This record gives C-alpha cells, structure tokens and sequence, in this order.
RNA sequence: GUUUAUUAAAAACACAGCACUGUGCAAACACGAAAGUGGACGUAUACGGUGUGACGCCUGCCCGGUGCCGGAAGGUUAAU
RNA sequence: AAGCUUGAGUCUCGUAGAGGGGGGUAGAAUUCCAGGUGUAGCGGUGAAAUGCGUAGAGAUCUGGAGGAAUACCGGUGGCGAAGGCGGCCCCCUGGACGAAGACUGACGCUCAGGUGCGAAAGCGUGGGGAGCAAACAGGAUUAGAUACCCUGGUAGUCCACGCCGUAAACGAUGUCGACUUGGAGGUUGUGCCCUUGAGGCGUGGCUUCCGGAGCUAACGCGUUAAGUCGACCGCCUGGGGA
C-alpha cells in the first residue's frame, strides 16, 4: 500500500479528465510508485535471492492492468503507455 | 525517527572520565538529529560474565530518539576516542524521559 | 515485561547449575517458555549470566 | 574485470587479460615522469646478475612518492590512472599549495575527494594519520615496516592488511605470507586499501607475448651442456642427482634466510 | 531443587525422583497423547497455584 | 618460433599451462680478492629456481640408501 | 454489446518466527605462537600395539590468534513452495491472515512450451586447512580383516562464487472449486461477555491426535479426506533385458 501523502500526488495527475478516479490508469501509476520502492531497496545491497519475488508479483499485476486497459479504451491506453516508463 | 536505549558497559576504572566521554558523544549526536530522553551513568556495577576480563563495569546510558540512517554510522563517534566497545543501541524495547 | 533484563527474575527460572528449568516444573505455557529461553540466552549477551556456570 | 580472447586466427585461443573502465589510460603527469634506464640484467662488474631479461616494447616510469618529507598538508585526488610499471595502479594527489604527487590507486577508485595529513586529521580512510592515533582493527595498506622509511610491506595489488594487536608503543599486523609482524607504530601507512586484485587471473596465452614485456627464453639445466649448469644433459632421461639451481642450491625445502638482525619484530611465521 | 548445594560436598547425590526422565518431562514419548488427553488423571494444573 | 655457417631442420630446445619450493626486504639470489652494483626505483596477486609441456582424462606405492626439513637427551670429538 | 457484486485483485491496520539480503560480533574445545609448574605416562580394548613421550608426552596455567559449527533451549516448536532455514545486534526486505466499510465491475482459474529455485556429493576459476576424513601408510584382532579398534592423512567440508538440476527432493497427498460429524489440545486474527474467572464465549486462518458416514483388497483416509463432485495440465497398462 501507498501513503496518503503520496497517493494524493498521483491521483491529481492520472485523474484530471474525470472526477471518478477508479480507472486502471491510476491503479498502474500507484503500482509503479511501489515498484519504484521495491526496485530500490536494491542499492544499498543490490544482490538478492528472495525479495525480488515480490517484484515479479508486481510484473503480473502490471501486465494485467495494461491488458485490461487495452481492452477498455484504445486512446486512454495509447496515451498512458507514453506517459510512464513502459516497454523500454 | 526511532527510539534507542544506547547503553554501554564502560571499563570500571574510567568512572571520572565518563563525564567527558559522554559530553564528546552527545556533542556529535544532536547534529545527527537525535533527541535526548534520558542520559545516565551509575558506577560500582557488576557482571556475571567478564568483559575486558572484569566482572565489573560503570554503565553509561544515552537513551534517544534518532534517525535510522545514522545508527551504525554511530560507530564513527565511538571510534572518535575508541575507548569503548559495543554501543548496544537496543531499538524500541523500553523508554523513560528524565525520570518518568 | 517491564524491562526483561531483570536478573533476579531470570535467576528464578534456572537451576543451581544455571540450566533453564523445564516448563512442567513452573507450569509455564510454551508461548512463554520460548520467550523466557530467548530472554535467558540474551542475558548472556548482556553479561548478566554466564553461558555455563562451569566458566 | 577479466576477459578472454576469441579463438579466431591462430594463437588467440588462451589469452586472458584484466580490464577496468573505472580507471583512466593515457600519458602521465610530466613533472613525475622519467624513462628509468635498463641494467640489461648485468652490473658494473661486467657479468650477468639476472635471467629471463632483454628487449621488450617502449615503457617509461611513473614516479611514486613512497618516502615523504612533510605532513599536515590538505589535498584532493585529481586522477585515478593505469600504470604499466605496477600491478596496483596509480593516483594523482593535488595539494592545496599547487603541488602534485603520485600514490598507489586506492581500492574505491574515486576522484575529486579530499584527504588530510598529520595528527589533526580525522579518523577517516586515506588520511595521513599515523598508527599511534588509529584504532586497532583498522585497514592500512603499504604499511611502512619501519617508520620514516616510507612505503614498503603490503603494497602490491589486492592488499589491505589489518592491525590485529597492540603491544605498548607498537602494533602488530597479520600477513598472507603466514607472518605476524610488529611495527614501531609511528608508521603512516595509506590508512586504507589498494585496488585491482584480479592480476593473478591473467593468462598469457602465447609464446611470444612475454617477449614484448622484456622477457627472454631460458633453457632447462638438464638440457644444456654440463659445463654451464650443475644438471647437464645426457644421454636420454639421465638425471642421477639431487635437483639444484644454476648455482648449486637445492630447489626444494632447503632454506636460505640468514639475516639474524631483527627477529624480535617477527612474532609468528607459517601461521 | 535436586543438587542445590554449592561449595562443600560429600557422597553421591545423583539419583533423584521427579523432573528429567518421567514425572513429567523426557522418556515415555511413545505414549504421546498420554501427555495431554488424560487431563485430571495425569495433569493437576489448572491455575491458582504454580500455573 | 629456435638449430649443429658445407651430411640432421626435427618428435629436440623454446612455449601457454602446472606442482613443489625458497624469499619479510638492508629479500632470497647473482658478480666477485671487495666494494659498488644487478634483483628493483619492484616489496608476497612481488621476486628467485627446478622439471614437465598449450587444451581435455588425469596422475598410485617404497623413507632401506643418499640429501633436505626438524630435533635435542645419551656416546665418540678439535683448538684451549 | 451492456448491466450486477458475490469470484478475483486493490485498500483501511498490525504481530510472531531459523523466511530472504548486507554488514558488525563471541566462547568451549582444538591448533599454532610464546613460556612456566612437574615426571612416565598418554589414549584406548574383549584383550593389546603403533604413535606422541623424558629431547618433557598427558595434566595445569598466563598472554595472543585462527577456523568450522553455533552446545543447552531443542520439541505436544516456528517460518517457508520444495530443498530447507537457528546462533547475539542493526539496516533493508519477501510472503501469510481477519472485521466493518470503500473501489473496478468477471478484471478470474488452470496452463503445452516459456521464466524461475538444491539437502548433499562432484566438477570449474581462485582461496583456505583448526576440526573431521574417504584414498594410502603404521599396528592390532583374525583363517584372512580389504571392517570395527588405533597413531597419522589428501581430496572434500568453509569462502568469492559459478555449473548441474541430483535424492528415501518420501510427511508418497498436481493446481482450483464446493457440501458434510463429534471430541481432546495449542496458536493467531477478529468480535463479543449481567466477565464476581485465579478468565469465559462466538467466528475466520494455521494445526496435532482420536473418532462417525462413505471409499479401498487391506492399512486406513476421515471436514486440512483416500467420502462427494465440476475446471485445467501431465502419468499408468508384467517382470528379466531398460
């Protein structure tokens, strides 16, 4: 989960167009704000053999929200994959 | 920040150097953003297992609320005179402020 | 409870030879016996009790 | 880092090198450069005194300030550089007065970071703070076996050396040679560590690759004639003797230490 | 409280009853659930005294 | 790659690799009537030496002899 | 195509333990380093050697140091996907579990291939050698003893690590979903109690051992099923030979 001082900085950015913020656009932006934390973490002590299992749990949670959004709205999908560090 | 008891045994013969050592240590810890809650030393205290080959110690306590980023870097202050071993920081088990 | 390093309490849970008394002679639940064993073992690393009364 | 060569064209197959992108390569600071003349493995008495020597490619010498003359001066490390003269590599020290000197490249490889000199200096790595001020348990490098005599003992690559014990006005350290040795504690040392540590992983791969390194091929004693080496060829598979150097010393087990001046500084051997 | 004597000592005092191997730790482990299920036939405690 | 200039052109020698070992620095070792040099502007991932021969399979026994490493009680024993 | 909120995922809040990661650290016994006190023994077997040993072995002690494994606790125990993981401290950190509400609005389940993970032994690049010890030696026992005993000892164990995918990886239970009968006991959430309790009772998760139905040839499984019954992916059809 993410803190109330941090969620409020992301919801105002990925929830501009509409008052209801339930879109998976926000759900993957809030996930990336927590993968940023479990990806670093690494350094100090970059080497690992178990905590990165929690990162590969977030890989499925990310891939699912993108498949769901791509099924939802091709414009809100193609606009979203250009505003985050997605697909190299 | 987190609460730490920071209580070290000290060689029993250093009992009148303790007031200057704890001055030197506290003069580094406030800049490290630590708040002092309780600051004590006893003298004539005993052990059942020998340290520095003695069953006797002075005991010095520096119970603080401090940043978690500086609690092993604390060793740089103990090595600033290198006369004391094992800081024993003891993270959040018990706390008293001044006497209450 | 209330600062665990109380050696007068810890000396009431060991033999004359300093060995940890079995849970059945104190009526102690295993939940507490494991934590009391951890307290007695930690007290050696506080120098309040020898690792064996032999030394 | 360490790299093997691809087996393309004959002779590359076995060649393994050490490589480092974090360390600079180029020309040396000219006021600390000299060509350093060769002996040719011969001395002023007109005879050979060394073997496996001759030729090689062009090389100069980078002058390292191993014997120091002053203290107290603030500095910064301006360069971290490669050195063909030593496995430990080199670093350029810039003192606030506008003065430059070379030192052995510290394990951290970091440039543009300050270091202080003298007994006022902080108990921090790379400071010129002598062993009388340092805690026991610290790492030192280039440990200065005798004070004022400068940088010697434990200065080749991968070294650190830890101070193990105190013995009054002295300190004792432990060596990878199995030796535990006492020093007069006014010694400065490098108050830190030296880099590389990969140099034993190199594989020369080729029969000519020592030739450009000033090395010449040397014949086996039992393959040359009996007039030049105490071995001497036969007769196929002859030997019939105890094995010796070209000068009669038994090649294995037989000892040759004879100093007997400073035994009190050596606390333990073959440890 | 078997041994309890410190300093001066004479004769054997090694062979005792209760605690260590029967009554009521170690040995008899093949009986397993006999250590729990028989309740008031084999277990006095119950609280109010010595836990 | 090296070679017996005019009977051998090589499987030898060298050589990547390897073991065992000496060497704590005023190193061991080498030159040699002895200084001063060379080892090295190197300092134990540095230097010396032997043999075997890169790379892959790997690599046993005998300490009686002789040498080396180590040991000092008992005995032989010189100068004095 | 479009709802719906129940599956699922997200969220509000936190705890114990050998879960993982990076560093800091200590002692018995032993050996080495440096030495003393003292003398024929040590150590061990049904009985005895070799060996260490008078050149001081063993015993005993002062100062220093190394390394494995972390005694007791330790097992009706924890944590975990399996293998497993324990020792003390700190920083970072994975996964589990519940109640009243909030949110998307079937977003879910399984899964050929695909991507991942060793208790050990081994090998590979480089270290390291106290403890123990294959191999081999010395001495015994004996028909012999290639074993046990016993004086030594390499590889390996340890480490920076890499490769492998090895096993009784056997607590023989592939992964998901759901219905049903009792008890003795412990733990962890969560909600209650006319709490005269030194505590009690609901209701989820974990969970030991008996036990009713029913299934199996039989052991037994037994609500954490081998009963009952849907979804997906592999496996089986004599042994010798393989």
């Amino acid at each position: 989960s993410l803190s109330t001082e941090a969620t409020a900085k992301i919801v105002s950015e990925f929830g501009r167009d509409a008052n209801d913020t339930g879109s998976t656009e926000v759900q993957v932006a809030l996930l990336t704000a927590q993968i940023n934390h479990l990806q670093g973490h690494f350094a100090e002590h970059k080497k690992d053999h178990h905590s990165r299992r929690g990162l590969l749990r977030m890989v499925s949670q990310r891939r699912k929200l993108l498949d769901y959004l791509k099924r939802k709205d091709v414009a809100r999908y193609t606009q979203l994959i250009e505003r985050l560090g997605l697909r190299r | 920040m987190r609460h730490y008891e920071i209580v070290f045994m000290v060689h029993p013969d250093q009992s009148e150097q303790v007031p200057g050592m704890i001055e030197r240590y506290t003069a580094a810890i406030t800049g490290a953003e630590g708040k002092i809650h309780r600051l004590e030393d006893w003298g004539r205290r005993q052990l059942a297992y020998p340290i520095n080959k003695l069953h006797k110690a002075h005991y010095v306590l520096m119970n603080v609320e401090a940043p978690q980023e500086v609690i092993d870097e604390l060793e740089t202050t103990f090595r600033f005179n290198d006369a004391v071993i094992r800081s024993m920081v003891m993270r959040t088990k018990h706390a008293v402020t001044e006497a209450s | 409870e209330i600062d665990y390093k109380d050696i007068a309490t810890l000396k009431n849970y060991i033999t004359e030879s300093g060995k940890i008394v079995p849970s059945r002679i104190t009526g102690t639940r295993a939940k507490y016996q494991r934590q009391l064993a951890r307290a007695i073992k930690r007290a050696r690393y506080l120098s309040l009790l020898p690792y064996t009364d032999r030394h | 880092a360490v790299v093997k060569c691809k087996p393309t064209s004959p002779g590359r197959r076995h060649v393994v090198k050490v490589v480092n992108p974090e360390l600079h390569k180029g020309k040396p600071f000219a006021p600390l450069l000299e060509k350093n003349s060769k002996s040719g493995g011969r001395n002023n008495n007109g005879r050979i005194t060394t073997r496996h020597i001759g030729g090689g490619h062009k090389q100069a010498y980078r002058i390292v300030d191993f014997k120091r003359n002053k203290d107290g001066i603030p500095a910064v490390v301006e360069r971290l550089e490669y050195d063909p003269n030593r496995s430990a590599n080199i670093a350029l020290v810039l003192y606030k007065d506008g003065e430059r000197r070379y030192i052995l490249a510290p394990k951290g490889l970091k440039a543009g970071d300050q270091i202080q000199s003298g007994v006022d200096a902080a108990i921090k790595p790379g400071n010129t703070l002598p062993m009388r001020n340092i805690p026991v348990g610290s790492t030192v490098h280039n440990v200065e076996m005798k004070p004022g005599k400068g940088g010697q003992l434990a200065r080749s690559a991968g070294t650190y050396v830890q101070i193990v014990a105190r013995d009054g006005a002295y300190v004792t350290l432990r060596l990878r040679s199995g030796e535990m040795r006492k020093v007069e504690a006014d010694c400065r040392a490098t108050l830190g560590e030296v880099g590389n540590a990969e140099h034993m992983l190199r594989v020369l791969g080729k029969a000519g690759a020592a030739r450009w390194r000033g090395v010449r091929p040397t014949v086996r004693g039992t393959a040359m004639n009996p007039v030049d080496h105490p071995h001497g060829g036969g007769e196929g598979r002859n030997f019939g003797k105890h094995p010796v150097t070209p000068w009669g010393v038994q090649t294995k087990g037989k000892k040759t230490r004879s100093n007997k001046r400073t035994d009190k500084f050596i606390v333990r051997r073959r440890s | 409280i078997k041994v309890r004597e410190n300093e001066p000592f004479d004769v054997a005092l090694r062979r005792f009853k209760r605690s260590c191997e029967k009554a009521g730790v170690l040995a008899e482990v093949r009986r397993r659930e006999f250590y729990e299920k028989p309740t008031t036939e084999r277990k006095r405690a119950k609280a109010s005294a010595v836990k």
